[PDB]
């Protein structure tokens, strides 16, 4: 157990599983399906001019 | 919530007897002793006062609703 | 406003008292118009002027308008409990919005702004 | 990421041309609560 | 174009909790 | 006509039964209803 | 290609994600919040 080698060997396992964060966050300032009226609107239009 | 005015089983009005207590408790004295020096002596109205709990001053850390 | 003998003067809205303006007041505000050579405001417009203020009155707000008056009176907001602990809050998501795109800058100033703003007793 | 890709293939021939068209899922964002209003306006939840 | 009496003018009191 | 109080900064106003429901000066969207004038009596028991 | 809206995930009340986390015991009492409650659960309706 006392070889350095071990000991950094158990370091480095035991601190590669503890890291785990994938989602990141992010701040709404509006809301969300405000993207989503509005392409249906520019849709909307395009499709009475392509009509 | 609030000290009981009278004791439960025998009326005796303990309602007056709530800051004293705690002051008794400040000054260092063991519940017992500070029940005698308030003269309870009855255990009834001993445990209105040693098993009280002053939950007003949680409902009062809310600020008001009317101003 | 402006007196009619004196000059223009800008003053706040609390210096107006709520009491009936009385027969001496008035006396001497007609006399200072008759020195300044001016004349009282018509009965049609004196009818203007109180509709104007009835309508006022009893108008209904409109969503936009409340959200504007209270967008104005957040910006003369000196401090309120209830703003200070949403401000705080939304601090806070910003602060782990900044924190997870790894921006060590913007970190420092949104932890500073939060120190000066905490700290309450 | 279990499912990262969707895949639409079309070999088109109206010259023979094969076109793949897919998607691709990357990061996930979260945010904290919000609530949205009728009159359009948001704030924290 | 009649001169206002003391009346009309009292119509249109806006008091400071009017006007706050 | 009728009075109310904001949840949030407890300011009093009133209503017509047409203005949205919100607080004037801190725009709150919640409110209460003020306590009414007829006499309250209890009997001590 | 960017953030598109997937969907609205219901949060557990005093986890990492929610806003009484960080909230101290002060602001705890100003939101209306009994600093007893431990979480632990969703708010829906
Ligand atoms: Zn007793
Ligand atoms: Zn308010």
């Amino acid at each position: 157990f006392q070889s350095t080698t071990h000991q950094k060997l158990a370091k480095a396992l035991s601190a590669k599983q503890k890291k785990e964060s994938y989602a990141r966050s992010v701040v709404t300032k509006e809301d969300p399906e405000e993207r989503q009226r509005r392409l249906e609107s520019q849709e909307n239009e395009r499709y009475r001019l392509e009509r | 919530m609030i000290i009981p005015v009278r004791c439960f089983s025998c009326g005796k009005v303990v309602g007056d007897k709530w800051d004293a207590y705690l002051r008794l408790l400040e000054e260092g004295k063991q519940e017992g002793d500070a029940l005698d020096e308030l003269k309870l002596k009855r255990y009834c109205c001993r445990r209105m006062v040693l098993t009280h709990v002053d939950l007003i001053e949680k409902f009062l850390r809310y600020n008001p609703l009317e101003k | 406003v402006a007196f009619p003998n004196q000059k223009e003067m800008v003053r706040p809205l609390f210096v107006f008292s709520d009491s009936s303006i009385t027969h001496p007041e008035f006396d001497l505000f007609l006399r200072e118009l008759d020195a300044e050579g001016l004349s009282v405001m018509d009965l049609r417009d004196v009818d203007y002027k109180y509709h104007q203020l009835k309508e006022m009155s009893s108008r209904s707000l409109s969503n936009d308008e409340v959200n504007s008056i209270v967008k104005m009176k957040q910006s003369l907001s000196s401090n309120t409990g209830f703003n200070t602990v949403l401000k705080k809050a939304q601090l806070q998501e910003e602060l782990e919005e900044a924190r997870d795109a790894h921006d060590h800058e913007r970190v420092a100033r949104i932890e500073a702004e939060l120190k000066s703003i905490g700290a309450e007793s | 990421w279990e499912e990262p890709r969707l895949i639409l293939d079309q070999p088109a021939q109206h010259d023979n041309i094969n076109k793949r068209y897919e998607i691709r899922f990357g990061k996930i964002y979260l945010s904290r609560p919000t609530m949205t209003e009728a009159d359009g306006t948001t704030h924290a939840m | 174009s009649k001169p206002a009496t003391l009346s009309d003018i009292n119509k249109i009191i806006f008091g400071r909790t009017a006007m706050s | 006509g009728v009075k109310y109080t904001c949840g949030a900064c407890a300011h009093n106003f009133s209503l017509n039964k047409s203005d949205p429901v919100r607080c004037k000066e801190c725009g709150h969207r919640v409110i209460y209803k003020a306590r009414t004038k007829r006499m309250i009596q209890f009997d001590a028991r | 290609g960017n953030k598109v809206h997937i969907g609205k995930v219901p949060i557990m009340l005093r986890s990492k994600f929610c806003s009484l986390r960080t909230l101290d015991e002060v602001d705890l009492y100003k939101m209306k919040e009994c600093p007893y409650d431990m979480g632990g659960y969703f708010v829906i309706n």
